[PDB]
């Protein structure tokens, strides 16, 4: 239906174009109209602080060490989202004791991290978990309404007595032991820590669209227009990271002032509300002359590598995120500058060494012959999320691991009568974890369902995958690894799509990592299965690369089968890798029809994978077109069923090796071991992550 | 120099 009022900003048409939804199309309407009449923003505000200006209230390490006679008790209110639920269990014990309180909110969108949360409230008497659950987009404005309402939650737990509140994810770690995090809030137990820009405050209010007004609705944080500050208060601002004590969050909580009820309305409609509200509230409160410019964080910001606006299809806006800390980081958390008891980020599928290291400096080395301290576990796909959940790609791909796994355990054992390790598989994958050790990855772990044939019996296995190598270099130049994937992440430099899973429907991306050396160009030359010259390029690899990538436009589908990429120097070859577009045997999660299969796995619609041409490549390549295998392409792009997964498996087994496979249960199979009794399954110990009774000291690690 | 995160349009 029409609006009720002329609709004519161009920011607000852009985003009546771009939303899907119709509640989404009306929200927006509706607030752009009452910001036409002035009825939505306000503009001039009560300043209540005495002070003319801010306060910002000696550094002695050795201050820390005393025993507080009467210590403050903290709630801590932790963030998370993601599937790194043994890393959150990690830090979960690093700062876990019985005198604390742990007030936990999962994304809506992470079901599975919020069943692994709920095991852990189930635990303990002072582990609750938030009954409400937002989605916490980045930027977002229901990051400030997550934060609020917690606060009003925790002040209304009475049987919680708590006097500071520190906000964490599941990417931050503790740099000091809990001890000295007591004494230090126990002597300034009256002051509340937030750490400002401290540079211009004008263009820290243009570079964060405070001038902006931002609506959130269908996952996403719509531009609108522009607005005016608020007259008659200071707009400050920097880290959404800090700590408050409770006198203060009783005042943002239950104050009705004309600076408390104004802001909220503010920043209701605000990107990075965060970042700025607590900072403006406490500034211009009654409790102005409690700041500390000091959130007691060390953040990791690179902004050479982090600000790749890399959040453009969530944000009508462009941003920055910090690092993920690395070995060669240590010594910056053993700085006396300032007091500093958390960092982040730590991601352990991106480096666990700084992590382990970091752990053991605090509280100790675990006891001799501990398992795992050097594994890392995380769950990708959980049963109860259901298959609709995965795609048709990694649905295919999973199924084909299991039946992998399965033909190891026929093959592994020797006999001349009935073979007792002969499986049929049943149903679908129950879950998948991906597995690291060392911070090297080792693939993927599939857990799933068979019949063991010679005794008839229903087992559960677990079967792991492992990627065969297909890097090789062929005059010492700069080239140093190449790969192909997608979900290429520019802050940490990898794919996210971490075992290089494609279909045909896949837009691949090329990447070259480099060493230093004086600039140098190559060529970049991009094979199908049938030798057919997809792509050909020349890039520049300036003295200062370090890593390059390139995503060529290639016509869709692409034709199943194993792809190659070549790197040359002026004909000279110097080194190729390979990579693997499977074909699928679902089709919405239903296994494909013939007339599916046929238009999905006979390559390009527009016979060719782009404009330009390149038969003129194949015999100066050493690349000939076999007439022959062109045609068996086509039986194969043909077939379903048995021969299409005959085609897969066949595929799959070039490009993957079935590593092992245990038994979770009893077994018929002689030569199967128990997955608890490996050192490579998810069901075996991993005490780092695993949470027990608490001890006489209060604490668990 | 923890800045906020915002770059900008
Ligand atoms: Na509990």
């Amino acid at each position: 239906q029409p609006p009720k009022c002329d609709i004519s900003g161009k920011e607000a048409i852009s985003a009546l174009s771009r939303a899907k939804s119709k509640h989404c199309r009306q929200e927006i309407g509706e607030t752009y109209c009452r910001h036409k009449l002035g009825l939505l923003m306000p503009e001039k505000v009560t300043r209540f602080c005495p002070l003319e200006g801010k306060a910002n209230k000696q550094w002695d390490e050795d201050s820390v060490e005393y025993m507080p006679a009467n210590p403050v008790r903290i709630a801590f209110v932790l963030v998370v989202h993601g599937r790194a639920s043994r890393q959150l269990q990690r830090m979960f014990k690093a700062i876990y004791h019985k005198d604390h309180f742990y007030y936990i909110h999962v994304d809506k969108r992470s079901n599975y991290l919020h069943r692994q949360v709920l095991q852990v409230s189930r635990q303990y008497s002072n582990v609750r978990v938030t009954p409400w659950r937002m989605a916490t987009i980045w930027g977002g404005a229901s990051l400030l309404s997550t934060y609020l309402q917690s606060m009003r939650d925790l002040l209304e737990m009475t049987d919680w007595p708590w006097d500071f509140f520190i906000n964490l994810s599941a990417a931050d770690y503790p740099i000091r032991t809990n001890d000295q995090l007591v004494a230090f809030l126990s002597r300034y137990r009256d002051m509340n820590f937030l750490k400002s820009h401290g540079r211009d405050n004008a263009r820290f209010i243009r570079k964060q669209g405070l001038d902006r007004l931002f609506l959130e609705c269908d996952a996403h944080m719509w531009r609108l227009g522009d607005r005016r500050i608020p007259e008659g208060i200071a707009v400050d601002g920097g880290s959404d990271w800090f700590l408050l004590n409770r006198r203060f969050v009783e005042y943002v909580t239950f104050s009705t002032d004309d600076l408390v009820t104004k802001m909220k309305q503010f920043y209701s409609y605000t990107l990075l509300p965060a970042e700025s509200f607590f900072h403006t509230v406490l500034e211009n409160s009654p409790h102005c002359d409690t700041m500390v410019d000091n959130n007691l964080r060390i953040t990791n910001w690179n902004r050479k590598l982090g600000c790749k606006c890399q959040y453009k299809h969530i944000v009508d806006w462009c941003g920055c995120s910090p690092n993920d800390f690395k070995p060669q980081d240590f010594h910056r958390f053993q700085q006396t500058a300032r007091p500093t008891f958390f960092a982040r980020k730590f991601e352990a599928v991106v480096n666990q060494e700084i992590i382990g290291q970091l752990d053991y400096y605090l509280y100790g080395n675990y006891p001799a012959g501990t398992p795992g301290l050097r594994s890392y576990w995380e769950n990708v796909y959980d049963e109860p999320d259901g298959i609709h959940s995965l795609s048709d790609v990694t649905l295919t791909l999973y199924h084909s691991f299991a039946r992998l796994g399965l033909r190891r355990a026929e093959t592994s054992l020797h006999t001349d009568g009935e073979n007792s390790c002969r499986y049929y598989p049943m149903g679908h994958p129950a879950s998948v974890h991906l597995y690291f050790l060392a911070d090297r990855f080792q693939g993927f772990l599939i857990k799933h369902h068979a019949t063991n044939l010679a005794v008839s019996k229903l087992e559960t296995l677990e079967t792991w995958v492992m990627p065969k190598k297909v890097f090789k270099i062929a005059d010492f130049g700069r080239l140093q690894f190449s790969e192909v994937g997608t979900d290429w992440d520019a802050k940490e430099r990898l794919f996210r799509n971490f075992g290089g899973l494609l279909g045909p429907m896949d837009e691949p991306v090329g990447m070259q990592k480099w060493g230093k050396g004086p600039n140098v160009t190559v060529t970049v030359i991009w094979v199908d299965p049938v030798n057919v010259i997809a792509a050909t390029y020349d890039i520049l690899i300036e003295s200062t690369a370090e890593f390059t990538h390139y995503k060529p436009p290639l016509n869709l589908p692409l034709r199943p089968g194993v792809w190659t990429v070549k790197i040359l120097h002026h004909w000279v070859p110097v080194a190729e890798t390979k990579f693997l577009v499977a074909p699928l045997t679902f089709s919405n999660r239903q296994p494909i029809k013939p007339e599916e299969a046929l238009k999905l796995h006979n390559g390009p619609l527009r016979n060719a994978y782009m404009e330009q041409s390149f038969q003129s490549l194949n015999p100066v390549l050493s690349l000939p077109i076999n007439p022959a295998q062109v045609e068996q392409a086509r039986r194969n792009a043909a077939s379903t069923g048995t021969a299409l997964e005959g085609w897969l498996d066949s595929l799959v087994g070039g490009m993957w090796t079935a590593m092992d496979i245990c038994a979770t249960g009893p077994t018929a199979c002689p030569v199967m071991q128990t997955c608890s009794q490996t050192a490579w399954s998810s069901f075996s110990p991993d005490p780092k992550s695993e949470l027990g009774a608490v001890k006489p000291d209060g604490r668990l690690r | 120099e923890e800045e906020g995160s915002g770059v900008g349009q």
